[PDB]
RNA sequence: GCAAAAACA
């Protein structure tokens, strides 16, 4: 399992001028984090950060504007 | 493509004009020319031997090669000295009147050409400003350099210019007026330097090409040898300059005989020729006509200098690390052109054997023609640069095959190497192509490479209309266009001409003419066109008065000599108007004063050249004579 | 005269002296040569395989329609369109983000308000590639890794698309209007009358076709875009593509938006945002286009938006697209005049049956339809001109000549290493119309008896 | 993104 993240032991992606930039977005922009791994890290259905109860979601310009469904925090490292 | 090949009432030869990418943008060359220039330089070294040994070929100097070594299965650079001598002898023995007229040219009018005609050339890389300058500017700077560093005044003849170049090349140190100094080796390298650039607006091939221009110092020698080549080419039936294709078309052969017709091109035409073969050809002709020795050097120096060419390799190869790109000169990092690293001389590179486009397009044709002249080649040949057509008139098919094969071998003898894939031979004569012309039975069809612009040239309404109609007339005269095409093209040109000069719809000019009750009386104003297909060779103003479409009062108003604003067969009028770190814009204005005082004093210069000996202050002699 | 060390300078790079005097006896040696070959087979062009090449042209071509607007000026029509329409995106392409519809609507409103040039908005950032060079350069510098190597560029091969035949058959459709309004020249002699009659007949047989309307649209769009590139600006300019039918009504083909376009060199690209009224959307034909739904007067229209940059030379060339009419006119005039030279009779209504190879069969068809299809194919070739097309046509002239020779009962001979098909094949990479012409050549018989 | 053997952005 290659680290690909700062908390996993990978090389720092943040610099002095990039203190304000998010790690995942900056790594995606620089190519240090491929899309296949992005599809796994940012999964809104991962068991790691799954919520115990369903949550309500807006639906902009839809026949049913509110949908309630199970949700997880997108990042698997926000446990 | 099946729609471009009719089977009834019309043959594919005439409709082959449809196989042209007209009206579409011409391919444009992007980026560095370094890869193309390096490939052009490296091709002749790869074809010297049957087995490709590049490294052995970088030190050959003279490109003469032995027989049983010319690549007969592929491209072969170099030449055979004995073959060149024999073919030049054979060519000299034939076409005697052409040689006599060449002798006339070289004895009488050779020491007569004015050296100022080098100003109407091509873009020149100045060796003093270290950049590109127009040809007149380069000529003026070079003659100023010669005057400063040689102290003898340059005569009107270009022989004086050549002598000045030769004399100044022997000085160990030269300084220009600023006040920059040149060493003799530096000046020699600058003379060797060839400025290469992309060839633009080139249609007809997938890959872009680079052309090279010589320095102004050697341009006089190049021009004299090119003029001699042109003069000898105009008077030989096998040249590609005149109706030769039509003349050979109007030929009747034996009733039952094999009459071939070979039409083909040349592959690597500028990548397989050596200037030494041209040297041998010119020396043989000059020696067997009987010219003096100084003529020998005068005609041999250009190829001597070209044998040491220093063609600039553009801006550098393109290297990519990741998504980055960088331009790197040859030799900094390994590439596919590592064998030429040893020949890198600063930004330029040295190549002893090889050629470049735009240098000698006539002497190469002469070399091909002297190759044509043999004994068993009892056929008709027309050669123009890299394109040729050959007619075989023999008795047996195997005789025709032998003639074609020996033609190919003799072309290879001097290193012409016609493309096998581009050469097509037809057993019965009647179908062929040469230049952009197409041959079918007794008819030859001229098909243009480019359509007429059909747009105003962009100087003034009368001039633009005259040039457009003249271009259409020239196109229809050459057979490229006919009644319907000519009329349609002139209608299109009329529409574009009216649009470009605010004569269509509602605009500032139309509103100004409408509010002031100014009736549009000319085509550029918005009036109905007066020119027709038959009358397209007539001036607009002259044609309108005869038809009563332009009142004599209007002619008096417009044709007034005292008018604020003031081949082109258009009368001057009020519509004849001109549209509105260099450190050189001041001296063009002070040269304007010199040109302004002239053409006001001398009607003579508007007739002939300025042939006044001396005449530095001496212009006062005329003004005093005017008073007297 | 010549100097002393100058001779050394001349001789330092050649074996011979200034004036060569070879000591070898002049003679031409006898060299063994190969045998000239003969071919029964006409060359068969290889067909490149891969994804079908998408539509790569400045405008839409066949899928070009217009909105009929009430008679008036350009500003009136633009105001009518902006005030009587709503836009909702149907298909979104990653190449052209759907946010550029904001730029298009802003340009429409500004043009309706009498301001053809408008100030920049935020959506214009990703609409014209503003600061895209700096973005890419800095991103590449930040993410650079490894070591330098040669550029080793590559061009992806693509197969013949299925829509080229659809394009050819759709440009043939009849139209109600003439779409070709060229002012007639004067007539003084009877030969002038002959020329004008030929031109009028050609115009009336090709004018009422879809290809003529598309040519008019291309000419107007390119001319309007080119007339604004000269002025070095930093603000977005709008150039509507509007024509008039012979009843006063305004026909809105689309709008082209010109970005800052700080152009210096004559070949430099200029940012463009082209909006067009499309007839039928296709994913594989328009992968880089964003298609929007358009609702005017309870009618259905498709609006296509694409982000392109286009050089000044190409725009100037396409502003003179009307020159494409010459070659079909040449063919028509030659046929008509041949059937006037046969019997000294200029009929000006001769419609011979032209025999051609259709779907691998030899059948005949009328001259008018043939001229129409020649015009359509020539327009497609002109709008798809690149080095591939140039080389393909130049090297196909020889094969066309050989095919004509073997139809006229002649023998064709070739040198030793003669493979004329290779030079045509090297130019067939991804051009849709080059592939179309290659397939048309392949469909014809390669043996003639 | 345009365009092809690298230029514009």
């Amino acid at each position: 399992i290659t680290p690909l993240l700062t908390n996993q032991g990978a090389s720092p992606v943040h610099s002095f001028s990039t203190m304000h930039l998010d790690e995942v977005a900056l790594r995606r922009h620089l190519g240090l984090l491929d899309e296949e791994t992005l599809r796994r890290i940012l999964n809104p259905n991962n068991p790691v950060t799954q919520k115990g109860d369903p949550s309500m979601f807006f639906r902009i310009e839809n026949k049913m504007p509110q949908i309630m469904e199970d949700y997880s925090v997108p990042s698997c490292f926000k446990y | 493509m099946n729609l471009f090949t009719p089977l009834s009432e019309i043959n594919p030869t005439t409709t082959q004009e449809l196989l042209y990418a007209y009206t579409g943008p011409a391919p444009v060359a992007y980026g560095t020319r370094t890869r193309a220039v390096l490939e052009n330089i490296i091709r002749p070294y790869q074809y010297f031997y049957k087995e490709p040994n590049v490294q052995r070929a970088l030190d050959i100097k003279t490109g003469c090669k032995e027989p049983e070594d010319i690549n007969v299965e592929g491209p072969s650079s170099g030449f055979h000295t004995a073959s060149v001598l024999k073919l030049a002898d054979n060519f000299f023995r034939k076409y005697r009147p052409a040689m006599e007229k060449l002798k006339y040219w070289i004895l009488v009018k050779l020491p007569k050409l004015k050296y100022a005609e080098l100003s109407k050339g091509r873009q020149t890389y100045s060796f003093i400003h270290k950049r590109n300058l127009p040809a007149p500017i380069a000529l003026e700077e070079t003659v100023e350099f010669l005057e400063q560093n040689l102290r003898r005044k340059i005569g009107p003849t270009l022989l004086s210019y050549c002598q000045a170049i030769a004399d100044v090349m022997e000085l160990d140190e030269t300084t220009y007026e600023y006040t920059i100094k040149f060493s003799r080796e530096e000046l020699w390298d600058q003379m060797r330097t060839l400025n290469t650039m992309w060839k633009h607006l080139e249609r007809g091939r997938l890959n872009r090409r680079t052309i090279a221009t010589p320095s102004m110092l050697i341009r006089g020698f190049v021009k004299i040898v090119e003029d001699a080549a042109k003069e000898i080419l105009e008077n030989v039936p096998t040249s590609g300059v005149p109706e030769k294709l039509a003349k050979l078309a109007s030929k009747q052969t034996f009733h039952t005989a094999v009459t071939g017709e070979l039409s083909g091109d040349q592959e690597k035409f500028n990548e397989c020729l050596d200037p030494d073969a041209m040297r041998l050809m010119w020396t043989v002709f000059l020696r067997k006509l009987g010219c003096p020795d100084w003529i020998m050097e005068l005609f041999n120096i250009p190829f001597m200098v070209f044998k040491s060419k220093l063609a600039d390799m553009g801006e550098g190869l393109v290297y990519t690390k990741g998504k980055l790109t960088d331009r790197k000169p040859l030799g900094e990092m390994p590439s596919e052109f590592d064998d030429l690293v040893r020949n890198v001389v600063g930004n330029s590179i040295s190549c002893r054997l090889g050629m470049f486009m735009g240098m000698y397009n006539l002497t190469s044709t002469l070399l091909a023609l002297i190759s044509i002249e043999r004994e068993e080649l009892t056929g008709s040949h027309v050669e123009s640069s890299d394109d040729f057509i050959h007619f075989f008139n023999c008795k047996t098919h195997e005789e025709m095959f032998k003639q074609a094969e020996t033609l190919r071998l003799t072309l290879k003898l001097v290193g012409i190497n016609m493309s096998p894939s581009k050469c097509i031979l037809i057993s019965p004569a009647g179908i062929g192509e040469f230049n952009s012309k197409f041959h079918h039975r007794d008819f030859v069809g001229n098909v243009a490479t480019e359509l007429p612009a059909l747009v105003p040239n962009g100087t003034n309404p009368m001039t633009d209309l005259a040039m457009g109609l003249n271009v259409i007339k020239h196109s229809v005269n050459t057979g490229q266009m006919n009644l319907c095409t000519g009329a349609l093209a002139m209608r299109i040109f009329n529409h574009a001409y009216k649009y470009a000069y605010m004569a269509l719809g509602v605009t500032r000019r139309t509103r100004f003419m409408e509010e002031n009750a100014i009736t549009p009386l000319l085509t550029n104003q918005g009036a109905s066109p007066v020119h027709s297909f038959s009358t397209m060779h007539l001036d607009e103003v002259a044609l309108r008065r005869h038809l009563g479409l332009l009142d004599e009062e209007t002619l008096r108003r417009i044709l007034n000599p005292n008018n604020p604003v003031t081949e082109d067969y258009s009368v001057p009028s009020c519509f004849k108007y001109t549209l509105s770190h260099k450190a050189l814009l001041n001296k063009e204005e002070r040269y304007q004063r010199v040109t302004s005082i002239i053409n006001k004093l001398f009607p003579e210069v508007l007739i002939q050249e300025a042939s006044a000996p001396g005449t530095v202050e001496s212009l006062k002699r005329r003004l005093e004579l005017v008073v007297e | 005269s010549v100097g002393t060390t100058f001779r050394t300078l001349l001789k330092r790079d050649t074996d011979w002296d200034v004036i060569p005097t070879p000591r070898v006896e002049p003679n031409v040696p006898r060299i063994e040569g190969r045998r000239w070959t003969q071919m029964k087979k006409l060359p068969l062009l290889k067909e490149k395989e891969g994804p079908p090449s998408p539509w790569r042209a400045l405008l839409l071509g066949a899928d070009s329609e217009y909105i009929v607007c009430p008679p008036g000026t350009d500003q009136e029509a633009i105001s009518w369109i902006h005030s009587q329409s709503e836009i909702e995106c149907i298909r979104e392409s990653k190449s052209t983000p759907a946010s550029v519809i904001t730029c298009l609507t802003s340009s429409l409103q500004s043009f309706a308000e009498g301001n053809p040039v408008r100030s920049r908005i935020h959506e214009d950032i990703i609409a014209f590639g503003i600061n895209k060079k700096q973005e890419k350069k800095q991103s590449a510098s930040s993410s650079a890794s490894g070591e330098w190597k040669r550029a080793e560029y590559q061009v992806e091969e693509m197969s013949l698309p299925p829509w080229v035949e659809e394009e050819m058959v759709l440009l043939r459709s009849d139209q109600e209007d003439n779409w070709i309004e060229l002012e007639k020249n004067a007539i003084y002699t009877e030969v002038d009358g002959v020329a004008e009659g030929l031109v009028d007949k050609y115009i009336e047989i090709v004018g009422r076709t879809k290809v003529a309307s598309v040519i008019e649209k291309w000419q107007i769009a390119a001319t309007r875009t080119f007339s604004q590139l000269h002025t070095d600006r930093s603000r977005i300019t709008a150039c509507p593509i509007i024509t008039r039918d012979p009843s006063g009504n305004c026909q809105f083909w689309g709008m082209v938006l010109l970005g800052p376009h700080h152009v210096k060199r004559d070949t430099d690209n200029a940012p463009l945002l082209i909006a067009e009224i499309m007839g039928e959307d296709t994913e594989e034909k328009y992968p880089k286009h964003s298609v929007f739904s358009l609702k005017v007067e309870e009618k259905q229209f498709l609006l296509s938006l694409k982000i392109t940059s286009f050089s000044r030379n190409k725009l100037y060339t396409f502003s003179n697209i009307r020159r494409v009419l010459i070659q079909p006119a040449s063919i028509y005039s030659q046929v008509v005049l041949s059937r006037a030279a046969e019997n000294n009779s200029l009929n000006l209504e001769v419609n011979p049956e032209i025999q051609l190879y259709l779907e691998g069969a030899q059948r005949g068809m009328t001259l008018y339809q043939w001229v129409r299809m020649i015009l359509c194919l020539e327009f497609l070739m002109a709008i798809y001109n690149n080095p591939q097309m140039e080389g393909f046509l130049a090297n196909m002239r020889r094969l066309h000549m050989s095919r004509h020779a073997m139809m006229e009962r002649r023998q064709v001979f070739l040198p030793f290493g003669s493979r004329p098909e290779d030079k045509v094949n090297e130019c067939i990479i991804n051009n849709p119309i080059v592939a179309y012409l290659a397939k048309g050549w392949n469909s014809m018989p390669n043996v003639y008896y």
